[PDB]
């Protein structure tokens, strides 16, 4: 229950 | 008239949760008409029925760094607008 | 002048913590020409810096509800550009 | 925390 992840749309 | 098409662009979580959130957000966008209303309603019922805490957003253009729990997330663009959605706590 | 005009609507933190974001930001846009890019770019300098955990986010429109710790809290529009930091590890 | 807060262009 940690993970870093980008986002875009 | 009234354009809207899913296009998920990464989830990681259950498929009715991550399902849930489609729909979740289709009716938010349905209810509210402005993404500050439509993440933060997502966000809620994710909260408060999936448990706490949920980080949502939504937009029509928007890049963004972002770091969450494991099995609780999900992305996807709607039409003219995107869905975020990810618990963070 | 370039345009690329900041813009602070909301700060909950340190004064040289949330100008340094100001900065982050405006150095981060000038290298990458991608929000999504500089959200990455200025997320892992505050985690580096001040240490995990901060979302940041970059777009030309969009909506979210986060929940965030306390004293690392800030957004403000540089460049017509929206640019929100916080930590909500 | 401080508290929640929604962010809107």
């Amino acid at each position: 229950m940690s993970c870093d992840k980008s986002t875009q749309t | 008239m009234c354009d809207r098409k899913a296009v998920i662009k990464n989830a990681d979580m259950s498929e009715e949760m991550q399902q849930d959130s489609v729909e979740c957000a289709t009716q938010a966008l349905e209810k509210y008409n402005i993404e500050k209303d439509i993440a933060a309603h997502i966000k809620k019922e994710f909260d408060k029925k999936y448990n706490p805490t949920w980080h949502c957003i939504v937009g029509r253009n928007f890049g963004s760094y972002v770091t969450h729990e494991t099995k609780h997330f999900i992305y996807f663009y709607l039409g003219q607008v995107a869905i975020l959605l990810f618990k963070s706590g």
